[PDB]
């Protein structure tokens, strides 16, 4: 996988690759 | 979560697959 | 709506969801 | 215009409607 | 073209639209 | 290459069109 920071909607797009069909959560907050 | 990680920092394939189901 | 800056082709995908079938218009000038 | 208001500073769903048609 | 800089997916998607048919390569090191 | 080019620096259709087949 890329080297980079993944940030924003690429990020949520990244977790939608790396999953598939297991899904995900994306949950921003501190 | 996720965005201390992966944005703040560099996430490799692993430690963005803890966060799916 | 997400409380982002957002920008270049993310600020025009962000008016292609808000707005659907009324469309828009994106003029970027000074 | 547009990127004054929506990516020098931040837009809500309304501020954002006013560049619909 | 856009007078920006573009950078990481959206510097392969432009790419992608420039080439179309005839493809392209992307190699980003130094 | 391109990363020095097109995203250090700004490019032109041109200056991209050099990176296709
Ligand atoms: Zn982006």
């Amino acid at each position: 996988f890329v080297n980079q920071h993944l940030c924003g909607s690429h990020l949520v797009e990244a977790l939608y690759l790396v999953c598939g069909e297991r899904g995900f959560f994306y949950t921003p907050k501190t | 979560g996720i965005v201390e990680q992966c944005c703040k920092s560099i996430c490799s394939l692993y430690q963005l697959e803890n966060y799916c189901n």
